């Protein structure tokens, strides 16, 4: 409640490339903690849809071809979400131009890489959450990840959750923290 | 010291 937490998932590809959001992710997500969920990419699987709705009072699906983008504002930050499959981090000027069309400080896109990535460029913040199911690419395995955006005033703290295999074979959830602060 | 929002880990 006192925190404003956005759950960001993308490129689920259920049931065409994956069967389910990994249980070790579901065990971390509980009702009453997430304020809003953005799902990048289509979502046609009834069980996944029902589960996501149980986790937040506000589920927004941003699809392939039913919204084409979504902007959310909290505090002084303006966060844009889109699918943007042709967008790649190796072309930050193309991503920046997209952020400038939406007039957002943070641009989140579910790029065809299916890999978590984030970077800063010209006082803006760019986030690809990867695939929450680890769904393979058409374009080194893909690894499941999702993000939480914790928005406080002019700051966004990004928490990246990733399911990674230890040397002994076990998949465990790792988490990394990145902070963006909008410059004055 | 602190945790991520979901309580998975204190950070180191």
């Amino acid at each position: 409640s006192m925190a404003f937490l956005i759950l960001v998932i993308g490129n689920l590809h259920i049931p065409d490339r994956a069967l389910d959001i990994p249980p070790k992710f579901k065990k971390l997500l509980s009702p009453g903690k997430i304020s809003q969920t953005l799902c990048l990419g289509n979502l046609t699987d009834r069980a996944t849809y029902d589960y996501l709705r149980s986790i937040s009072p506000d589920l927004k699906i941003v699809r392939g071809r039913l919204p084409l983008m979504q902007v959310v504002t909290h505090g002084s930050l303006r966060i844009g979400f889109l699918e943007g499959f042709t967008l790649v981090s190796e072309e930050p000027d193309v991503l920046l131009a997209e952020a400038n069309k939406l007039d957002v400080d943070v641009l989140c896109w579910a790029g065809g890489s299916h890999r978590f990535e984030c970077f800063e460029y010209m006082d803006k913040f760019f986030v690809n959450p990867g695939s929450a199911t680890g769904a393979f690419t058409t374009d080194e395995e893909v690894v499941p990840s999702f993000c939480l955006m914790d928005v406080q005033g002019i700051s966004l703290t990004l928490y990246v959750y990733q399911l990674r295999k230890d040397e002994n074979g076990t998949e465990n959830v790792a988490v990394e923290k990145v902070t963006y602060t909008k410059p004055v | 010291x602190g945790y991520d929002p979901l309580g998975l880990k204190y950070f180191a």
